[PDB]
């Protein structure tokens, strides 16, 4: 009844192999790198606990796309109206806790590379509030439409590639996403300033190499969140049953989990030590 | 060596303040807990405050609680107690006391000389000293004995019962710690037994400076009570 | 809880000293290991006093808001191998050696005391616990060596030197021979100074040696090299 | 003439060698060959100390078996409650580099010493409610690698050096030195009467002094590398080294040479700490390999392993009722195992 | 003469060394053993004490 309707409303009415694959093969990633941290006793400190986050959150994201994969289909029409939301929140909560993760990875850094200091050591008390953050607040922003925000009662402000939430959710979604990205890019761009300004500041590369990886990083993350990001902002101005373009969303949600599905090849082949832990 | 002054002591109206300092030297102020103990003219011991070292943990007996405040000033090496709405059972001979704590320590070692407050005009073990005083001569062997409402013996195998002996004029000084141990500087004649509830000072071959009062103290709960006190005279 | 009051005032007593402990550490961490080693009368006395003006013998001194300790073992007449791995973990290793006993043999015999600190160069440099720590190299007494090079050429410590007798271009000889001494190539970097008994920047350049190893240390932390 | 010492001296090496091997008829691994084996030893991590933030070099336990002392190279000698785990005391030494402690029989003193040539004894029972440097020993002019207690006046340190010395403590003065070794003395063990004490150096060799006379009695040399640890067996006419050639060897003093090698083709590593058990039957030893492995001393079989600590086991020791075990590693932790 | 004393001290050691009384190997092996089969009931670490002794459980 409601699905249907607010389907027909948003113009859909009633290849995935080589995606489940593709998750598949992203689950062994992750497991491989959780694994490769938890046996080696040098990892147990704050930092690989971050990258480790990451990897479990990308655990999370391609579990969920595969169960979501699953799901939508002809039987997306079979689920009710609560368990639509539930679907629809499993993915939404793993990428904003996988973009998360690389934001608090992001600030661990700069706040490392800020205090230089000589033995960093264990710094429990803002390890646990950034893990809980990330994982709250992606919950929180994951179950919004849950509580009451979503299409229903507001039919006239539908979204079209989720035609079960609220287009103002959708606005409120992307401003948090942007908000995150540019606080990953200043953040990242604000280390390597401080790096290679003290790299000059002395007179006798680490500079060189460390543009390279930030490069690398900050090219694959945005590159490969961008079409999502233009179609969550085009869904808001496209009138309904007009954009041909915001029908086939699915590739490019593919590109979001093959982002987190890089995220740990990146964190593990730039690092010299984590590529020497996994081979041996 | 080890000293420790009490100031602050006069007579007072009743209901008023009153500021107690103890001034400690030749010890480590900062890493002994500090104890403030009262003894009534004609009476006995009777333990009234403590504060730990760092100022982790501070306890008052209940007839002081809230009145009374114990506070310490460790770069000065000091002590405080301050009194308010003083009553007329107040007046007593006050003592600070040093008591460190850990393994195979001995607390209560050393007793300050005690200065004079004059004002003006349940649930907790009761330790029992039944014989108020004996005749003593001097080489004889005497026995003092001590009983608990309360079983002293804790699950670590640790006897908290502590002898003190008063001279006549002077501080109490601690004699046996933990029931068994003896404290240092004080002569191999006096020895400590006893098991559960009930308890026996020995002194082999006593001396003349032996005479005065023997206090039996416990410090399993941590409200600490006295004994009676036993005074021993000559003949 | 079934500890007795003496059980809790101990336990409290423990806490402390753990907090003590904790605090005692947290200002030791804030300060910079300097291993000093080097052969007899190699210059680490000028070294030391240099470095004071701006068994074991610890030197304590500041520079731009950092503690620097040295630890010059010295007087250690003990083979080596039984206790050089407790300076594992040292911030930098300072390496002193003379250019001016490039010609001179008596060692302790019948051979250059040049080649006596290159074998314990190499020793220090390929050690076993010091694969990842970073080697400080000084060259003291350029300003003697700069008036023996005159004379004495520098073939009576290399055989197959076949460049001209300049300060420069041997020092650079010099310099390039104890480098390639060094086979962790990829897990640590050697600095190299040129200085005299008569020069002030020698702490200067062991700040920028011990910035750039915290600076490289961190990126390795962070996973960013 | 020195040509006619030489030849003196190796005239009397294999005059000893020959007697040696006259008093050797059975081996011990034939007179212990149908006694009853140990079996699997199954030791478990009871307590773990923590506090010390680098790595541990030495331990010992004292006399009352609850009490223990530990030195780090962070500065640190701490005093540790075993049954509780609680710090009696921490001690900040005025050198960071120690790399041995003992603790007085009777309690009343702990004593360190390390790369400063300096042996530090401590008070630990003063009336001012503190620990003070109750006296600074000097004299060797070589690290301080054992030092242990023969009474509250008397110690016996080994040094870098190639020396030995007895100390009386009250007079700081060096009372008696022994000499003989001609590699630096890692390690050495008391005698349970306290009259004779072996002594393990560098030259693969390790010598029986005798206290009192001040002259060494007996020489062993089976070994093959530096012997870094050295204990009496319990009941005195016998003691264990170990040594970096991943081999402990069992050695007595009565028929003067080896009895029993410890080794297995799975160690490579050298062996840092040796101590025997109660009885005598199970010694353990640390390695490199972060393990601690427990053999059978009458058998040659390895019993168990005590595979706890992430880093080089540095320190291993056994209370004197024989209850527990334990173990210091480079990972600033103590373990105690039963 | 540093090294003909060192040499003769060396050799006078060892002439100590020399005269001494050695028992035989089987003897002192049994002996060793002895000890340890005498001492074995009161050693905890051969046999695991039960859990109401230890003071570590
Ligand atoms: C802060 C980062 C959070 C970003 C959230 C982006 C999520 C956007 C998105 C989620 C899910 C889908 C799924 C589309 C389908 N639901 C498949 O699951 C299609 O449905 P049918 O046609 O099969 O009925 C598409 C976009």
């Amino acid at each position: 009844d409601i699905i249907v309707r607010h389907y027909n409303y948003t113009g859909k009415l009633n290849t995935s192999v080589v995606f489940i694959l593709i998750c598949c093969f992203i689950i062994l990633e992750n497991i491989f790198v959780l694994l490769t941290i938890w046996k080696t006793k040098k990892f147990h400190r704050p930092m690989y606990y971050f990258i480790g986050n990451l990897a479990l959150s990308d655990l999370l994201a391609g579990v969920a796309y595969t169960a979501n994969l699953l799901l939508s289909g002809a039987t997306t029409y079979k689920l009710t109206p609560a368990q639509w939301f539930l679907r629809e929140g499993s993915m939404f909560v793993a990428l904003s806790a996988s973009v998360f993760s690389l934001l608090a990875i992001a600030i661990e850094r700069y706040i490392t590379m800020l205090k230089m200091k000589l033995h960093n050591g264990s710094n429990n008390f803002r390890l646990f509030l950034l893990i809980s953050a990330c994982w709250v607040i992606s919950l929180i922003l994951g179950g919004l439409p849950i509580m009451g925000w979503n299409c229903i009662s507001a039919l006239s402000s539908c979204s079209t590639v989720l035609p079960l939430y609220h287009k103002h959710y959708i606005l409120f979604c992307t401003t948090v996403f942007t908000l995150l990205l540019l606080s990953i890019v200043i953040l990242y761009c604000r280390i390597y300033s401080l790096v290679r300004t003290r790299s000059r500041r002395l007179t006798f590369e680490k500079s060189l190499a460390l543009l390279k990886t930030v490069i690398i990083v900050l090219s694959v993350f945005i590159a490969c969140w961008a079409p999502l990001f233009i179609l969550l902002l085009l869904d808001v101005g496209c009138k309904v049953k007009t954009c041909d373009i915001l029908f086939r969303a699915e590739y490019f949600l593919v590109l979001a989990v093959l982002n987190s599905g890089t995220n740990p090849i990146i964190y593990t082949l730039t690092n010299k030590e984590m590529r020497r832990a996994f081979i041996r | 060596d080890v000293q420790l002054v009490e100031s602050g002591g006069g007579l007072v109206q009743p209901g008023g303040s009153r500021k107690l300092s103890c001034s400690a030297s030749g010890f480590a102020f900062s890493s002994f807990g500090m104890h403030w103990v009262r003894q009534a003219p004609e009476k006995g011991l009777e333990w009234v405050a403590y504060i730990s070292s760092g100022s982790g943990t501070i306890y008052y007996a209940d007839t002081v609680k809230g009145r009374f405040t114990i506070s310490r000033d460790d770069p000065k090496n000091t002590l405080f107690l301050q009194m308010t709405s003083l009553r007329s059972e107040d007046t007593a001979m006050y003592y600070c006391v040093r008591s460190i704590y850990y393994y195979g320590s001995s607390p209560f070692d050393f007793w300050g000389q005690g200065t004079t407050l004059t004002v003006s005009s349940g649930s907790d073990i009761v330790m029992t000293q039944a014989t108020s005083s004996v005749p003593v001569t001097p080489g004889e062997s005497v026995s003092i004995s001590c009983r608990s409402s309360k079983s002293l013996l804790h699950s670590n195998g640790n006897t908290y019962l502590y002898w003190f002996l008063q001279r006549p004029g002077q501080s109490p000084q601690l004699l046996i710690y933990r029931m068994s141990n003896l404290a240092s500087g004080v002569p191999d004649r006096f020895s400590g037994s006893g098991s559960g509830t009930a308890f026996t000072l020995t002194i082999s071959r006593l001396e003349a400076e032996d005479v005065g009062v023997y206090y039996c103290m416990q410090h399993l709960e941590y409200p600490l009570t006295f004994g009676a006190g036993t005074k021993l005279e000559l003949k | 809880c079934t500890l007795s009051a003496e059980d809790k005032a101990a336990v409290e007593r423990s806490k402390m000293i753990d907090r003590n402990l904790r605090e005692d550490g947290e200002k030791a961490a804030r300060e910079v290991k300097l291993l000093l080693l080097g052969a007899g009368e190699s210059g680490k006395s000028t070294i030391v006093k240099q470095m004071k003006i701006i068994g074991i013998v610890e030197t304590h001194f500041t520079f731009k808001d950092l503690h620097f300790k040295m630890f010059d073992v010295g007087g250690q007449r003990s083979e080596r191998k039984k206790w050089i791995h407790c300076f594992e973990g040292v911030t930098a290793i300072i390496f002193c050696v003379a250019l001016s006993d490039y010609d001179l043999v008596l060692a302790e015999e019948e051979m250059n005391r040049m080649h006596e600190s290159m074998k314990l160069f190499d020793s220090i440099c390929n050690n076993k616990w010091f694969t990842d720590t970073s080697i400080i190299l000084f060259l003291n007494k350029k300003d003697l060596f700069e008036e023996k090079i005159k004379k004495s050429p520098l073939t009576i410590c290399y055989p197959e030197y076949a460049g001209s007798n300049t300060y420069e271009e041997a020092a650079a000889y010099i310099q390039c021979q104890f480098e390639d001494l060094n086979k962790r190539k990829d897990t640590k970097e050697i600095y190299t100074h040129f200085t005299c008994a008569t020069d002030t920047k020698n702490v200067q350049f062991v700040f920028d040696a011990v910035t750039d190893v915290i600076i490289k240390n961190n990126l390795k932390d962070c996973g960013l090299f | 003439e020195l040509d006619q010492l030489r030849q003196e001296a190796e005239q009397l090496k294999n005059q000893i060698r020959d007697a040696r091997k006259a008093c050797a008829d059975a081996t011990l691994s034939q007179i212990t060959n149908n006694i009853d084996p140990v079996g699997r030893i199954q030791m478990r991590t009871r307590r773990t100390l923590r506090g010390h933030l680098a790595k541990i070099y030495a331990m010992h336990w004292g006399t009352d078996s609850r009490l223990l002392v530990s030195a780090s190279q962070d500065g640190k000698l701490i005093i540790w409650d075993s049954y509780t785990t609680n710090k009696v005391h921490a001690i900040p030494l005025r050198s960071s580099w120690v790399m041995t402690c003992a603790y007085a029989p009777s309690g009343n003193y702990v004593a360190c010493g390390g790369l400063d040539n300096i042996c530090s004894i401590y008070n630990l029972k003063t009336r001012e409610g503190n620990v003070r440097v109750s006296r600074e020993l000097a004299g060797h002019t070589g690290y301080l690698s054992c030092c242990r207690f023969l009474d509250d006046n008397q110690i016996v340190t080994s040094s870098g050096d190639t020396t030995c010395a007895l100390w009386d403590i009250e007079t700081g003065q060096q009372t008696t030195t022994f000499t003989g070794h001609t590699g630096d003395v890692m390690s050495l063990s008391l005698a349970p009467d306290t009259r004779l004490f072996v002594s393990g150096a560098c030259d693969a060799s390790a010598k029986l002094w005798d206290v009192r006379e001040g002259m060494c009695r007996q020489t062993f040399t089976g070994h093959e590398s530096d012997i870094n640890a050295i204990c009496f067996f319990p009941n005195g006419n016998a003691f264990a080294t170990g040594s970096d050639d991943a081999t402990c060897r069992l050695f007595d003093l009565r028929a003067d040479q080896e009895l029993m090698t410890y080794s297995h083709d799975n160690i490579i590593c050298g062996i840092t700490s040796v101590s025997f058990s109660k009885s005598g039957r199970l010694l353990l030893a640390g390695y490199d390999d972060f393990n601690c492995n427990v053999w059978d001393a009458l058998k040659a079989d390895r019993a168990g392993v005590l595979a706890g600590h992430d880093n080089r086991v540095s320190c291993l020791g056994v209370t004197d009722d024989g209850m527990a075990v334990a173990t210091g590693s480079w990972d600033s932790f103590l373990k105690i195992w039963n | 003469t540093a090294s003909i004393a060192q040499a003769r001290k060396l050799v006078e050691q060892l002439k100590m060394e020399a005269n001494i009384d050695r028992i035989k190997v089987s003897k002192a092996a049994a002996d060793l053993m002895a000890y340890c089969e005498a001492h074995a009931k009161e050693d905890p670490l051969l046999t695991p004490v039960p859990a109401s002794e230890n003071p570590f459980r």
